[PDB]
């Protein structure tokens, strides 16, 4: 067991149930151990052995073995239950653990809902200081999972981005920010800057210009 | 009944060392070995190493040979965990964990290695950037019914903590404060935007940077 491998997220409904797998080299001779994990927050044994659920934790979580292959499975899948599960064993050749990449088990809480962006361009204060920055703002958008695509009169930028992982409590429904830096030069030197978010497969898209 | 403590946060230079402690209360160490694993923001846990307390030799993972040191000290009942040559890509959460190697014999004889108690984590950010006070710009508004957003910028501030209270914490009108990214720079950028009716009143933001002792007022006229 020099790797253990699971899928990076997955998604459910509020009263489904999941099964999340974690496949790896060594598992037939030892047990996986599953964690979860919120976000601020240190991990959490969930699972450990066979049938052996820690004290206090709800029953829904269970562990199946197969072989090369361990599940755990997740019968509510409640609203609590989103988070990050990892799955822990040890090699057998050292004494080394490995841990799996992990699985972001999103439960689909609320109804989805549209992204609501809004492009501020660099203050003319700003330009003062020979600095520019546009700010493009997401909210109000379930799921909680969006990528932001800046462009140049329809090309592409790739520099200069840096984005912000969607997060909300105001509500349920998420929000985010993206934020383009630049020279003054090269804002007037380009006829337009566009702001894509692309939530779900759809994409809204606020163009703003030198004026 | 057990219990792991661990040291507070700390910034560090990208050349410096820290030395993170893990202390246990109640049932002292034995056997139960300690492992420490970091996260860094955003990817999965890592396995860095363990110590055997009992024994007093620890082994590490394959790429931190050389710059991580596991210690154990039982007149305190404290582990310890050493890293030199810091940089970037080490800033991460480090947990300390008791693991508990266990086997079944029932049957194939099957192993189960496990970690009941974990420390809270203790954050060391490694960034080449000082105190900073920010700079505050103002996100004018520009021509659905009315509903025009407008807000405040504030950039290049890197002590993590900042507060933004519109009219000295007055106006509370769909007012929200984005969390603050992490620019090249190791500087943060944050903004706080609100909307209005297109309709008179003064708008004003303040900032307070506690950590430098910065307090900025702006007003956001439009254009």
């Amino acid at each position: 067991g020099s790797e253990l491998t699971q899928d990076p997220a997955v998604s459910v409904a509020l009263g489904q149930t999941v099964r999340i797998t974690c496949q790896g080299d060594s598992l037939r001779n030892y047990y996986a151990s599953w964690y979860q994990q919120k976000p601020r927050q240190a991990p959490v044994l969930v699972f450990y052995g066979k049938n052996n659920r820690p004290s206090g934790i709800p029953d829904r979580f269970s562990g199946s073995s197969s072989g090369n292959t361990a599940s755990l499975t997740i019968s509510g899948a409640q609203a609590e239950d989103e988070a990050d599960y990892y799955c822990n064993s040890r090699d057998s050749s050292s004494n080394h653990l490995v841990f799996g990449g992990g699985t972001k088990l999103t439960v689909l809480s609320q109804p989805k809902a549209a992204p609501s962006v809004t492009l501020f361009p660099p203050s003319s204060e700003e330009l003062q200081a020979n600095k520019a920055t546009l700010v493009c703002l997401i909210s109000d958008f379930y799921p909680g999972a969006v990528t932001v695509a800046w462009k140049a009169d329809s090309s592409p930028v790739k520099a200069g981005v840096e984005t912000t992982t969607p997060s909300k409590q105001s509500n349920n429904k998420y929000a985010a920010s993206s934020y383009l830096s630049l020279t003054p030069e090269q804002w007037k030197s380009h006829r337009s800057y566009s702001c894509q978010v692309t939530h779900e497969g759809s994409t809204v898209e606020k163009t703003v210009a030198p004026t | 009944q057990v219990q792991l403590v661990q040291s507070g946060a700390e910034v560090k230079k990208p050349g410096s060392s820290v030395k993170v402690s893990c202390k246990a209360s109640g049932a002292t160490f034995g056997s139960d070995t300690v492992t420490w694993v970091r996260q860094a923001p955003g990817q999965g846990l890592e396995w860095m190493g363990g110590i055997i307390p009992f024994f007093g030799e620890a082994n590490y993972a394959q790429r931190f040979q050389g710059r991580v040191t596991i210690t154990a000290d039982k007149s305190t009942n404290t582990a310890y965990m050493e890293l030199s040559s810091l940089r970037s890509e080490d800033t991460a959460v480090y947990f300390c964990a008791r693991q508990i190697n266990e086997m079944a014999t029932f049957g194939e004889i099957h192993y189960y290695t496990y970690m009941d108690v974990w420390g809270q984590g203790t954050l060391v950010t490694v960034s080449s950037a000082s105190t900073k006070g920010p700079s505050v710009f103002p996100l004018a508004p520009s021509s659905s019914g009315g509903t025009a957003a407008l807000g405040c910028l504030v950039k290049d501030y890197f002590p993590e903590p900042v507060t933004v209270s519109w009219n000295s914490g007055a106006l509370t009108s769909g007012v929200h404060t984005f969390p603050a990214v992490l620019q090249s720079s190791g500087l943060y950028s944050l903004s706080s935007v609100v909307t209005v009716p297109s309709s008179t009143q003064t708008y004003i933001c303040n900032v307070n940077h506690k950590p430098s002792n910065t307090k900025v007022d702006k007003r956001v006229e439009p254009k």
